[PDB]
C-alpha cells in the first residue's frame, strides 16, 4: 500500500515480480489461499541498498490478517533469512490461511537488511466469516497437539496477575500510614526513622524471603512440568 | 491557625497525599515507559524475541535506570521504602494497557505473543534491600546484582510452554518461532531479530546465566550513576 | 479546597474519542496517503489540531493577566493552602496529559510501525501521537507551571530549575521528531530501540524527572504550613 | 584624573573601541574559519557538494558554534546586539577573499564553481531574537529553528540557476554535476562526494525540508551547549 | 598613546612576499619533491625558517628583562593608560597574525591538495602553512602575554588562565600536525572535514575564543581608569 | 612499633604453593575440562576455595567486634603512633597481595590464553586468578580498611573516600569477570588490550590508585604525631 511513497528509481532497479499467480480471492476463515510466482534480481541494483546477502521473504498485510502457513523459495521452506545473488531468478510460493473478515491488500515483498521493504503487486482477497471460528492447531515433538491461538495464556495471565498483586500489596502495607507531609517534617527536624520501624522491616525480609522462595519452587516446578 | 482543627490538617494532608501519588505514578509512567520502550522494549514486544543472550543483557540493564533516579529522592526526603516497585507498576500497567487495547484489540496479533516482561521481583528485592542498610553503593552492588540476575529466573515460568520445540515442514522451531512465523510483522523482518546465534567463541549452553550475570555487573554501575542523576532531578535550585 | 474541576478531568472523554476515530477512521480509510480519503480524516483533522493547540496555547496561558500580590506566605493556612491544591490540581492534569502523550500513544505508535506501516514519509498514527498529544501536554504542563509562578509565593524567586525540567524538557521531543523522520531516512533502522535515532526522545524521558522536583519544592513550603498542627 | 578633559576620556574609549573590535573580529575570524572549513567545508567548497540532505543537515548545526559562544559574553557584559553578525561577517569574508584569490586566482577553479554558502540570514534573526526577549533558553530554542529552517531558503535563490537539468552525452545532470565533471579535481574523485543519493526508507521529494528540521532541532543543543562554553570563556579566573 | 606601530604591522609586506613566492616558485618549480629544484626554492626555505623563527622567538620574549616593579595601577590615567594601549597594539598584530595563520594559508592549504598534491610524504604548502604561519602568530600571542605580564598590574596575579588559550591553545594545533599526517597516513582521507582526523585541531579554533576573557579583563581594569571622567 | 607478622607475611609460602600445583596439576591434568582428572584438581580445587574465601571474609572482618572508644588523637606518640604502624602493616600485606592478584596471575592468565586454552567455556589459569587471588587481596583490603575505620582517631569522621577506591574499586574486577567471557563470548577478540571488553577492568587498576589518597591521610594526622621531635 505504501509502495506509492517510495523512491521511482528504486521501485523500477531492484526486484522484479512476474507469473505471479493467486490461487483465490475470496476466502473463508480457516481457509487457504496460495500466492507463487518468480522474481528476478537486477544486477544493477542501488548503490545505498545492501546487496541482499540478507532478505526474508515476507507478505505485505495490515496486521495478522492471514498467518503465513509456509513459505518456499526454489522448493525450501524459509522461515529464516536468505541469500541472493544479483542477477539471479527465483521462483517463489506463500501458503496463507484465512483468520480475519474483511477486504485486505496481499502484497508480496522482500526485507533487505541494509536495504528496505521491496513490495511486489498487491491483490484485494476477501475473507468471510467470523474470527472466532480459527483454528491454529500444532503438534509438537512430544505430541501433545496443542491450539497456538490461546496456548499457555492462563499461564501468562496468571503469572503476572501474581507478580503484580504482590507488588501493589507493597505499596498497600506503606499507603494506609499517612505519606508525604508527615515523612517530610520527619527527616527536616531530624526523626529519620519516620516509620521504618523493626516490624516495618521485617515485612521487607518476609516479601524478600518470599519472593526469592516463590522463583526457585517455579522454575523447579517448570523444568518439571516442561522436560 | 485558619483552617478549622489540628485533625483538620491530618484531612488536608491526606488528600494532598492522593493528589501527589497519583501525579507522581502517572508522570513517572510517562517518562519510564517510554525509555524502556525506546531502549530495550522489540525484546519485550515479541516472545519470539525473548532469547538467552541479549533479552536478559538488555532488559534488566535500561529497566534499573528509573527505579535508581525515583528512589534517590523517595528515601533521603521522606524514607518511602517504594518507589521501584511504584516504578515497576507504572510501567507494567502502561505496558499491559497497551498490548490488551492496541496490539491485540487494534491490530489483532494474539495477547500470547505479546505479553511484556516480568520486573516485579527484583524491584521488590531493591526496595527490600534499601530499606534495610539504608546504603546506596551496598544498595547499588547488591541490589544490581540482584537485579541482574533475578529477572530470567522471574520470567522462564512465563516462556517455558512457548520454548516446547515442534517440527514444521520439515524444520525445527519452538513455539514461539512458529509464532513469529505465522503472525505476520511487515515492519519486522526477521533478520532485524537480535537474538542469540550461536558462535565458535560461545560454548553449548551457557548463554542465560552469563547474560544474567554481565547484565548484573552493569546494573550496578547503571544503579551508581542514576542515583546521582535522580539526587540531581530532586534539585530545589532556582535560578 | 478541592473535589472540583479535578473531577472534571474531560481528557478521558476526548482521548476515548480518538482511540474510537482511530479504530474506526484511520484502519483503513487512513491505511494510504493517496489523496481523497486521507486529507479528508487525517490531514485536515491534522491542519485543524494544529491551529487548534496553537490557539489554545496563546489564549490558556494568561496567568500573567490573573497575575498580582502573592505574598501568600504571609497569609494563614487558608488562602495559600488553597493556592497549593489548586497548583496540585494542575498537576494531576499535567500526569494524566503526560501519560496519554509518552505511554499511550508513543508505544500504541510502536505496534502501528510494527503491523504494516512503514513510516516513508508519513503515518496516521503519529498524526495523534506528535500533533496531538506532545503539543496537549506541553500545554498542560505550560499552563500549571504559569500557575505557580504567579500565584504561589514560594515561586516568586526565579524559575525553579528542575520545574524547567518536567517542562520544557518534555518539549524538546516534539522538536526531536526531526531526529526521527531523519534517522528513518538515510540513516533508517527499522526499530524502535537499537536505532540511536530514538536516542533522541529517550533524553526526553529522563527530563520528565523534574517531578522529583516540583515535588521537593512543594513539600518545603507545604511543611511549614502544616507544622504547627501536627496532631 | 591626569589625562585632559571629560571629553578626553570619550576619545580614549573610542579609539580603544576601534582596537578591540578589530582584535575581537579578527581573532574570531580565525577560530570560526579554521573550525568550519574543518568540520563542515566541503559542502561550502564545491556546487556539486550543496544536496539537499547533507549540506542542509550539517552547514547550519556546524555554523551556529561560534555565534553562540562569543553571544555568551557579548551580551551580558555589554548588552552587545550583535556577535553573531559579527562572527559570520568574518567568516564570510576570509571564506570570500580563499575563494577568489586562491581557488580561482591560483588554482584557476571558475568562481561560479566554488563560492560560500550563505549565512547572513539566520544570524540577522538569531540576533534579534536574544535581542528580544533576552533569555538565552528561549533564544536558544526559537532561534535554533530559525537557523536551521532559514538556511535552504536563504541560499535556494543563489544555486537554484545551478539546478536546471542536461542531457550530456545521454546522461542526465544538473549544471552542478556538469560543472563538477568538467574542472577536474584530482584529489576529489567522485566518490566521496557525500549528497542524497535515495533509500527504501526515504520518498519522492522530502529531503531538504526534513533536513532543515532535523538540522534545526539539534541547532538547539548546539547553541544550549555552546552558551555555556561560551560562558567558560569569558572566564576571567587566575591560576 | 598609540598611533606609531600599530600602523608599522610589516605583516601584510611580507606576507604579500610569500604570497608572490608562491604562484612563482612553488606553482611547477615544487610540484615535485624530486631533488634539485624542490630542495632549492622549498627545503631551504623550511631550514631557514625554522632557524629564524626559533632564534625569533628566543629573542623577542626577553620583555622578562624590561620587566620591573609594575604598580601602574597606583599609577594615574597616563602610565597605566598608556601601557594598556601598547597591549592593544600587540594584540592587533596578534590579530593579524592568527588571521592570517589560522584562515588565509589553512584554507589556501585546502584548495591545493583538492587540485592536485597528495599529501603523500609532503606538500610545499605546507612550508608556508605549519612552520611559517603557526610559529609566527604563536610569537606574536607570547610576545603579547609577556608584555600583559611585565608592564601591567592587573596581571601580576598569576597568569589569566583564558590569556593563557588564545595562547598556547593556538599552539597545540603546531604538535597537531602530528595528527594528520598520520590520519592521512594508515587512517586517511582525503576531505577536510568528515576525516576526524582533522578533529585534533579543530579543537584549537576554539581554544582561540579565549580573546573573550582577555578582552574582559582588559575591560574591568581600564573601566576603572575612565569612570570618573564620564562626559 | 612493629617488627612482628610484618615479616610473617606467609602469602609467599601459600603463592609459592599454588605456583607449583599449577605447574604441576594443571599442565596436562588440566588441559582438558573433559570429566575426571578436571573436577578432581581443578573443580574442587575451585569449590573449596569459594567457600572458604566467603566463610574467611565473614570472619576476619571482626574489627567492628574488637572496636570501642578510639579517641587516640588525645593519647601521647605511643599509643596511636603504635596503631599508625599496625595500620601500615596492614597495608603492606594489601599491597602484597595486589601485586600478586593483579600483576603476577593477570599476566600469567595472559600467558595461557596465547598458548592453547581458548577460553570458550573456561580455563584452569583463572580458577587461580579470578576465583583465588582477586577475593584474596579483596579481603585483605577490606581488613585493613576496616582496622583503620575501628581502631584510628582520624578515620572515625566517615568513610574516607579515597579508601574506599583502594578498596571496592579494585573489588569492581570481579564482577568485571561477566563482561569478559561476554566480551570473550557473541563479541570476541583474541586479544588482551585493543578488546574493548577487557576495558571494564581497566577500570579497575586506575582504582588501585586510592593509595595516594590513603598515604595523604595517614601523613596528616603522622606529620603532627612527629612535628614537636624534629632532630
Ligand atoms: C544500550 C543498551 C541497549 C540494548 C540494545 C543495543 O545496544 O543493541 C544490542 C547490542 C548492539 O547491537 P548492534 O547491532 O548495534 O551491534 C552489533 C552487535 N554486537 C553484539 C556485536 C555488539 O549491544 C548490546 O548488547 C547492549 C550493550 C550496551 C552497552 C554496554
Ligand atoms: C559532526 C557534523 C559534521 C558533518 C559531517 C559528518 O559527520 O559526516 C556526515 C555523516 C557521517 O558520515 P560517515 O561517512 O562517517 O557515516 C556514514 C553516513 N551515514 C549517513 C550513514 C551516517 O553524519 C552526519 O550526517 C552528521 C551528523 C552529526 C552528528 C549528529
Ligand atoms: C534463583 C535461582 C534459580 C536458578 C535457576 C537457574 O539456574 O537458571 C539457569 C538458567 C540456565 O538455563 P540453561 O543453562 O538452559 O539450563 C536450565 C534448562 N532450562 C532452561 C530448561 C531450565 O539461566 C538462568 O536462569 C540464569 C539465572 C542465574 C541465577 C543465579
Ligand atoms: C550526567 C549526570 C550529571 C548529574 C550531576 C548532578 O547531580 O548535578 C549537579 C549540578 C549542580 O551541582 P550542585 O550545585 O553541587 O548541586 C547538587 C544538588 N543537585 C543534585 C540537586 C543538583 O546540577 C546540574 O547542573 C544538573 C546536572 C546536569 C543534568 C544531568
Ligand atoms: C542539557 C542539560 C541542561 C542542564 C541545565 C543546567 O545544569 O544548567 C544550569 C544553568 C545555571 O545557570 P542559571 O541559574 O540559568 O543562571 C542564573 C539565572 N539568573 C540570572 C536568573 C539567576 O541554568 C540553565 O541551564 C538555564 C535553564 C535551562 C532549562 C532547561
Ligand atoms: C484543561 C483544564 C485543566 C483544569 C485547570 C484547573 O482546574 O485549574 C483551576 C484554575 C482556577 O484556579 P483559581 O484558584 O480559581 O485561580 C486563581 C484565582 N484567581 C484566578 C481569581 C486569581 O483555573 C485557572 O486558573 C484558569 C482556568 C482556565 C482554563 C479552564
Ligand atoms: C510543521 C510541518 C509542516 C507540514 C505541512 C503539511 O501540511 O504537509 C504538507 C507537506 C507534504 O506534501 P507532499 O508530501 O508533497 O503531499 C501531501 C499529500 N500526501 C499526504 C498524499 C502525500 O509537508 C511538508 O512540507 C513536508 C513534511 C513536514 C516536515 C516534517
Ligand atoms: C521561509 C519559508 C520559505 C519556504 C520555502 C520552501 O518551502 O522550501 C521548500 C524546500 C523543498 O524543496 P522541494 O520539496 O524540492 O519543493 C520545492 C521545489 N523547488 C526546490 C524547486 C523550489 O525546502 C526548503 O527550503 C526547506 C525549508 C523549510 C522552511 C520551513
Ligand atoms: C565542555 C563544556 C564545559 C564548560 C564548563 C565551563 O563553563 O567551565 C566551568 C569551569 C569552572 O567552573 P566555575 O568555577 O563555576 O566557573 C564558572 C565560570 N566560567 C564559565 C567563566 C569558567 O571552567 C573550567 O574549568 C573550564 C571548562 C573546561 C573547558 C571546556
Ligand atoms: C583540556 C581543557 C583544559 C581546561 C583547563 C582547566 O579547566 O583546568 C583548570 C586548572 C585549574 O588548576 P590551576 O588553577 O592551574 O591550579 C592553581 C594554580 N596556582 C597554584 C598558581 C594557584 O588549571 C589548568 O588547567 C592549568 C592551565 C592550563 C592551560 C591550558
Ligand atoms: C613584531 C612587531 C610587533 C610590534 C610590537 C609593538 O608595537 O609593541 C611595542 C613595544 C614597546 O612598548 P613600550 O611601552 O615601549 O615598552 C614598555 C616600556 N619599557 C620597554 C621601557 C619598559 O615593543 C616592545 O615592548 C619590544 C619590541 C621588540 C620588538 C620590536
Ligand atoms: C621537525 C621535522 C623534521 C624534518 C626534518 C627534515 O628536514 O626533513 C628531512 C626528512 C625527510 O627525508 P626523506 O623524505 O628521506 O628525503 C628528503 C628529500 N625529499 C624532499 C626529496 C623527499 O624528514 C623527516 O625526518 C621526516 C618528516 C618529518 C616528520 C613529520
Ligand atoms: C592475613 C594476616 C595479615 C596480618 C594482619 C596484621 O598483622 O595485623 C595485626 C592486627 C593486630 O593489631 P593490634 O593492634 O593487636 O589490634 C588492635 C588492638 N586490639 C585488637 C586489642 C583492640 O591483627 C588484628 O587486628 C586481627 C588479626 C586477625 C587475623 C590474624
Ligand atoms: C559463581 C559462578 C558459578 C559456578 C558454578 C559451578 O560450579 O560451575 C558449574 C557450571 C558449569 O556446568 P557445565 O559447564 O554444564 O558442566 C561442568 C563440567 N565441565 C567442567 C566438564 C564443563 O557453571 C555455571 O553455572 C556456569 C558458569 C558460571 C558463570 C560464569
Ligand atoms: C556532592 C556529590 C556531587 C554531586 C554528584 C555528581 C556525581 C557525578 C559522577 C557520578
Ligand atoms: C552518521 C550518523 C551520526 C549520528 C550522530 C549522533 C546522533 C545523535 C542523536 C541525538
Ligand atoms: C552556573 C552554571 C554552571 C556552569 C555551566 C556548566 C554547564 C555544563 C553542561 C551544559
Ligand atoms: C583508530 C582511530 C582511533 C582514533 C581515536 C580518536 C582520535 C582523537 C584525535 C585527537
Ligand atoms: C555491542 C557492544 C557494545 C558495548 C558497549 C560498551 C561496553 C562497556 C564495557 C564496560
Ligand atoms: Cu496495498
Ligand atoms: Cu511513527
Ligand atoms: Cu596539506
Ligand atoms: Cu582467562
Amino acid at each position: 500500500h505504501g509502495e506509492k511513497s517510495q523512491a521511482a528509481f528504486m521501485r523500477m532497479r531492484t526486484i522484479h515480480w512476474f507469473d505471479l499467480n493467486w490461487s483465490k480471492d475470496q476466502v473463508s476463515v480457516n481457509e487457504t489461499m496460495s500466492i507463487s510466482g518468480k522474481f528476478h534480481v537486477f544486477a544493477g541494483w542501488p548503490e545505498t541498498v545492501d546487496k541482499p546477502e540478507v532478505a526474508f521473504l515476507n507478505i505485505g498485510i495490515p496486521g495478522p490478517v492471514f498467518i503465513r502457513a509456509g513459505s518456499w523459495i526454489g522448493g525450501q521452506l524459509v522461515p529464516r533469512s536468505v541469500s541472493l545473488e544479483l542477477g539471479e531468478t527465483y521462483e517463489f510460493k506463500v501458503l496463507l490461511k484465512a483468520r480475519r473478515p474483511g477486504d485486505w491488500h496481499v502484497h508480496t515483498m522482500m526485507n533487505v537488511q541494509g536495504g528496505g521493504p521491496i513490495i511486489g503487486p498487491g491483490k484485494w482477497v476477501t475473507i468471510t466469516g467470523s474470527m472466532g471460528d480459527f483454528k491454529n492447531p500444532i503438534t509438537t515433538l512430544t505430541g501433545e497437539t496443542i491450539d497456538l491461538e490461546t496456548y499457555a495464556l492462563d499461564g501468562v495471565y496468571g503469572w503476572h496477575l501474581f507478580w503484580y498483586l504482590l507488588g501493589v500489596a507493597w505499596m498497600v502495607y506503606w499507603c494506609r500510614k499517612p505519606v508525604f507531609i508527615p515523612r517530610r517534617i520527619a527527616v527536616d527536624a531530624g526523626k529519620a526513622d519516620s516509620l521504618i520501624t523493626p516490624t516495618d522491616k521485617k515485612v521487607g525480609m518476609a516479601f524478600a524471603a518470599g519472593t526469592l522462595a516463590i522463583v526457585a519452587v517455579s522454575m523447579g516446578q517448570a523444568n518439571e512440568k516442561y522436560p | 491557625s485558619a483552617v478549622r482543627s489540628r485533625a483538620e490538617a491530618v484531612k488536608v494532608s491526606r488528600t494532598f497525599d492522593y493528589m501527589i501519588l497519583f501525579t507522581v505514578f502517572f508522570v513517572v509512567l510517562g517518562g519510564y515507559h517510554i525509555h524502556y520502550m525506546l531502549t530495550g522494549g522489540d525484546w519485550d514486544f515479541w516472545t519470539d524475541w525473548k532469547d538467552r543472550r541479549l533479552w536478559v543483557t538488555v532488559a534488566p540493564i535500561v529497566s534499573i535506570t528509573f527505579p535508581a533516579a525515583v528512589q534517590a529522592v523517595l528515601w533521603w526526603r521522606y524514607r518511602i521504602a517504594w518507589g521501584a516497585t511504584l516504578c515497576v507498576l507504572g510501567l507494567l500497567l502502561g505496558e499491559w494497557i497497551n498490548r490488551y487495547f492496541n496490539f491485540w484489540g487494534w491490530t489483532y496479533f494474539p495477547v500470547n505473543f505479546v505479553f511484556p516482561s516480568n520486573l516485579m521481583p527484583g524491584a521488590i528485592v531493591l526496595d527490600v534491600i534499601l530499606m534495610l542498610s539504608n546504603s546506596m553503593t551496598l544498595t547499588a552492588v547488591v541490589g544490581g546484582l540482584a537485579w541482574g540476575l533475578l529477572f530470567y529466573p522471574g520470567n522462564w515460568p512465563i516462556i517455558a510452554p512457548l520454548h516446547v520445540p515442534v517440527e514444521y515442514n520439515g524444520m525445527m522451531m519452538t513455539l514461539a518461532d512458529l509464532q513469529g512465523y505465522h503472525y505476520v510483522r511487515t515492519g519486522t523482518p526477521e533478520y532485524i531479530r537480535m537474538v542469540e546465534k550461536g558462535t565458535l567463541r560461545t560454548f553449548g549452553k551457557d548463554v542465560a546465566p552469563v547474560s544474567a550475570f554481565f547484565s548484573g555487573f552493569v546494573s550496578i554501575l547503571i544503579y551508581f550513576l542514576w542515583h546521582f542523576f535522580g539526587s540531581w532531578f530532586g534539585s530545589e535550585k532556582f535560578v | 479546597k478541592k473535589n472540583i474541576i479535578a473531577g472534571a478531568s474531560l481528557y478521558l472523554v476526548f482521548y476515548a474519542w480518538v482511540r474510537w476515530y482511530e479504530g474506526v477512521y484511520g484502519w483503513s480509510a487512513g491505511l494510504d496517503s493517496f489523496a481523497p480519503e486521507f486529507e479528508t480524516y487525517w490531514m485536515n483533522f491534522l491542519y485543524i489540531e494544529m491551529v487548534l493547540e496553537v490557539l489554545v496555547a496563546s489564549v490558556l496561558w494568561g496567568y500573567i493577566w490573573k497575575s498580582r500580590d502573592r505574598k501568600v506566605m504571609s497569609i494563614t493556612p487558608r488562602e495559600e493552602l488553597r493556592r497549593h491544591f489548586t497548583h496540585w490540581t494542575w498537576l494531576m492534569m499535567y500526569g494524566i496529559a503526560i501519560y496519554f502523550g509518552a505511554s499511550y500513544f508513543t508505544e500504541q505508535d510502536g505496534t502501528w510501525h510494527q503491523t504494516i506501516v512503514r513510516d516513508t514519509d508519513f503515518t496516521p498514527s503519529h498524526i495523534i501521537e506528535f500533533y496531538l498529544s506532545y503539543p496537549i501536554y506541553i500545554i498542560t504542563g505550560g499552563a500549571s507551571f504559569l500557575y505557580a509562578k504567579t500565584r504561589l509565593p514560594t515561586y516568586q524567586q526565579g524559575l525553579s530549575l528542575q520545574y524547567l525540567v518536567v517542562v520544557v524538557g518534555p518539549f524538546m521531543i516534539l522538536p526531536n521528531v526531526g531526529l526521527n523522520e531523519w534517522g528513518h531516512t538515510f540513516w533508517f533502522m527499522e526499530e524502535l530501540f537499537v536505532a540511536p535515532l530514538h536516542y533522541g526522545f529517550v533524553f526526553f524521558g529522563w527530563s520528565a524527572l523534574g517531578v522529583l522536583g516540583v515535588i521537593n519544592i512543594e513539600l518545603g513550603a507545604l511543611s511549614k504550613l502544616l507544622k504547627k498542627d501536627l496532631a
